[PDB]
């Protein structure tokens, strides 16, 4: 029961098997060969079944380069899809698409349990009946864009804003407070950025609670396809067995659809409106529907989205936006001013900011803060051109309080201690709401402006002002 | 002085009206090229799709 | 049977996309935006089954509220144009008004009801 | 071997056009603008070979400066958009600044360096 | 024609001057023929081998050590679109280019050459001269600055401009009108004999215009005048 190679057309290989022994769809195949003479090259490849043709012919997709292949070679059938090891062994390790370790710390014993990559979605009866809010400990997120337990969060931003720092502090806070586990998956991104992130994690010491899977831009589309599924099947084990709360990071979801669009051309399918594959919606749904919260545990994901040419009518962004629940925007102008994490208070929105979920007091405080910030933003040109004079007695108070609010929106992180000596803090939602309410009321109008920078709780502002000699 | 002030106000009003008229004139000349580009995009994309489909 | 029924469709664009995917997988000739040649027929056949019966038939009634989702606020797309050419009116929701805080964010400048006026009580009409 | 190399590519659009011509002559289905589907893979394979090795590998390095030509200043074209999403930054030249006496006409407002800061000496950083 | 022309400079070393009436029709005929040969269409219906077919012909017209060949070619722009593949792919083979604009043609300016789009490889300080280079750069800068104000001028008029902008427009109009010329061929339709202008004469005239010496003359005296000295006599004939 072994096959033969018939056609090689790049990343697509056709295999013919004996009658009555065709492998099932999504099964994995192995090709192992040794050079018989000086005109041959050793080959080691992995294949997966995609389509079933008529005369006992199967069309597959390559997981690596197909150079050196010769018609008539031998193919071995494994009888099962790709399997990836799971458990506590994967903590603090780096894996490829196939699950083989990349770092030089050794190999995983062959007796460890493994799970298939593909799996059906959970049923209707197993889902939760109510909405819950996940607490992170960051003032801006907890006040203006709350995160729900089990939803999808979209992140927008370029380089040099502190995305890695934000990810590190989120992982640290979640692990410290809820005892969760974080999983990172990089799809079609820069190897230099991946290495920098890995070294930063090693320096910070957060690597002991994270498992990493890397499929990068230099990989073929077949390899780039399965990275997200490998990360998801690694993450699902902790929810299914330990009943914990798990964070899942996806570096870029646009490349996931782009690779499928590239692959579908060679399989003989008709083109779509903008040249994409006709199964884009189903492919996206079959992956997104597996991130849900059940009665035993929960999984929540933060995804970074890149919009090509700033065109929001593109089919891939249009399909991806239908699954999001909240967005966070990073501002270079805020980054330059010295405010961290430089999250835009007005651009970021959330679905959970409703009086039926967060509370009337929280809703009113958030609405008032948004209103005063929006009012302050409109005076920029007038102030810059004509100076602070010629302003009414009301706009002057508005800009007096807006600076205090904007400076109080900042915070100091645990992971930044190694460069400044400041331990960091974890601020509850009730505390931050009470502090913002007091600031809006105006009990601290006589304090200096610089006393509101990187403090945390409201009560530390008074101590900082006293230390300043006020 | 009073006569000069009145003349100044009248001149300002006339200038503003002329500016509004000029902008209203320019709008439609923009819209014509808008429509032409709108037709061109569709006529390109449908031909591209048909040519791609005919390859198989 | 002589009763009154209300039916709400959540999305029709997704159904149209699924039909397009099936037709493309079945190797049928494509049209504009790769859609098949009978998408208008498919929508009209479904949307033409709502009516108000006469006294002889029983006097029953049925009403429908289909939904359509647009990208970046355009209404010149193929499916929105096809649905507008069939329905008796539309209600517009403004993203900017929703961002401001108005619930609902109904735009009265573009909404229209062809049957309106004859479906109101005397007090409201006055 | 531990040396330092600099590589300059004169044109990538011409290479893309030649690849499109070869693919069309080989009878493969076309994509948008008659281009093949794997132009992004073709460019990424070439552009991913530039890197700096670690100390265990000898400490060698290699850098590349690809060139891209636009038509009528259109920055949203397919090939420019594909290329931009791969490199670590862009440098923009404008004929409007060129004719105003500013040469070289480097647009400092749009140019971005995603590795900058760490690639400067202390005197220039200060 | 090319194989006729090459023999002289290959076997005798004599100077050859060549003309081509319209090179776009060659590619158009190639595109017409390629459809029936069984090739797949290109982006805009052209042949897949558009670049190499033109390159093979263009690379054959060169100057060698045995002799030199100078050629002048005319290229057609379909539907006034400069982004068409056929005009776009032939820009890399030329050294000096001149562009004609229908907008300039409609205004009565001949030969209606765009002053900003045209370029040449010989415009260097060490080839032409420092004074010529400075005059050309100043003229281009003034033309660009005048071009930048059209949006404001069309709506708010000339009243809102400052003192410098008014002078810039005043001199730019004179330069633009002076850039025109009258030809010998057009005599049979207008009766004007035409003129021949030397490089030194035109450089001196443009320098004098830039210096502001002739700011008091009407702008209509700069149309189809030839040398600078004829502007004064035209103005005094008009009555200034």
């Amino acid at each position: 029961t072994r096959g033969r190679v018939i056609q090689v057309m790049g990343p697509v290989v056709d295999v013919k098997f004996e009658n009555g022994h065709l492998p099932a769809i999504y099964n994995a195949l192995k090709i192992q060969h040794k050079a018989r003479n000086e005109n041959e090259v050793d080959i080691d490849l992995t294949l997966e079944v995609a389509l079933h043709l008529g005369d006992d012919t199967v069309r597959t997709i390559a997981m690596a380069s197909t150079d050196g292949l010769i018609r008539g070679m031998e193919v071995i059938d494994t009888g099962a899809p790709i399997s990836v090891p799971v458990g506590e062994v994967t903590l603090g390790r780096v894996f490829n698409v196939l699950g083989e370790p990349i770092d030089l710390e050794g190999d995983i014993p062959a007796d460890a349990r493994r799970d298939p990559i593909h799996r059906p979605a959970p049923k209707f009866e197993e889902l939760a009946t109510e909405v819950e809010i996940l607490e992170t400990g960051i003032k801006v997120v907890d006040l203006l864009a709350p995160y729900i337990k089990g939803g999808k969060i979209g992140l927008f931003g370029g380089a040099g804003v502190g995305k890695t720092v934000l990810i590190q502090e989120l992982i640290h806070n979640i692990a410290q407070e809820h005892g969760g586990i974080s999983v990172f998956a990089g799809v079609g991104e820069r190897t230099r950025e991946g290495n920098d992130l890995y070294h930063e994690m090693k320096d910070s010491g957060v690597i002991s609670k994270t498992a990493m899977v890397f499929g990068q831009m230099n990989e073929p589309p077949g390899a780039r396809m399965r990275v997200a599924l490998t990360g998801l099947t690694m993450a699902e084990y902790f929810r299914d067995e330990q009943g914990q709360d798990v964070l899942l990071f996806i570096d870029n979801i646009f490349r996931f659809t782009q690779a499928g669009s590239e692959v579908s051309a060679l399989l003989g399918r008709m083109p779509s409106a903008v040249g994409y594959q006709p199964t884009l919606a189903t492919e996206m749904g079959q992956l997104q529907e597996r991130i849900t919260s059940t009665a035993k545990g929960s999984i929540t994901s933060i995804q970074a989205i890149y919009v090509p040419a700033d065109d929001y009518t593109d089919p891939a962004p249009a399909t991806t936006f239908s699954h999001l629940d909240a967005t966070t925007n990073l501002e270079r102008k805020l980054a330059e001013m010295g405010i961290y994490p430089a999250v835009d208070p007005l651009a970021s929105t959330s679905r959970a900011l409703a009086p039926e979920i967060v509370g009337e007091e929280h809703y009113q405080v958030a609405r008032k803060v948004q209103q005063t910030l929006q009012r302050y933003k409109e005076l920029q040109d007038i102030i810059a051109i004509l100076g602070m004079d010629e302003l009414s007695d009301e706009d002057k108070l508005v800009v007096h309080r807006a600076r205090r609010i904007q400076f109080f929106l900042s915070q100091n992180f645990h992971v930044a201690e190694q460069f400044t000596g400041q331990p960091g803090s974890y601020v509850p939602v009730k505390e931050t709401v009470r502090g913002f309410k007091e600031i809006l009321e105006g009990k601290y109008d006589h304090l200096p402006e610089d006393a509101f920078r990187l403090v945390g709780r409201i009560e530390e502002v008074v101590e900082k002002a006293k230390a300043m000699g006020v | 002085l009073l006569d000069a002030k009145a003349s100044e106000h009248a001149a300002r009003m006339t200038a503003m009206k002329n500016a509004t008229d000029n902008a209203n004139e320019l709008i439609r000349t923009l819209t014509l090229s808008y429509n032409r580009a709108r037709q061109a995009a569709i006529t390109q994309e449908i031909t591209e799709i048909v040519a791609g489909a005919n390859a198989l | 049977k002589g009763k009154h029924v209300l039916v709400v469709y959540d999305d029709l664009s997704k159904q149209a996309a699924a039909y397009r995917e099936l037709s493309l997988l079945l190797r049928r000739p494509p049209g504009r935006e790769a859609y098949p040649g009978d998408i208008f027929y498919l929508h009209s056949r479904l949307l033409e089954r709502a009516a108000k019966l006469s006294d002889a038939k029983g006097g029953g009634s049925l009403t429908a509220l289909p939904f359509v989702e647009t990208q970046a606020g355009d209404i010149s797309a193929y499916i929105p144009t096809n649905v507008i050419s069939i329905t008796d009116g539309q209600i517009f929701l403004q993203s900017d008004l929703f961002f401001s805080g108005v619930r609902p964010a109904i735009n009265a400048g573009l909404s229209v009801s062809r049957v309106g006026g004859a479906a109101q009580i005397k007090a409201m009409k006055k």
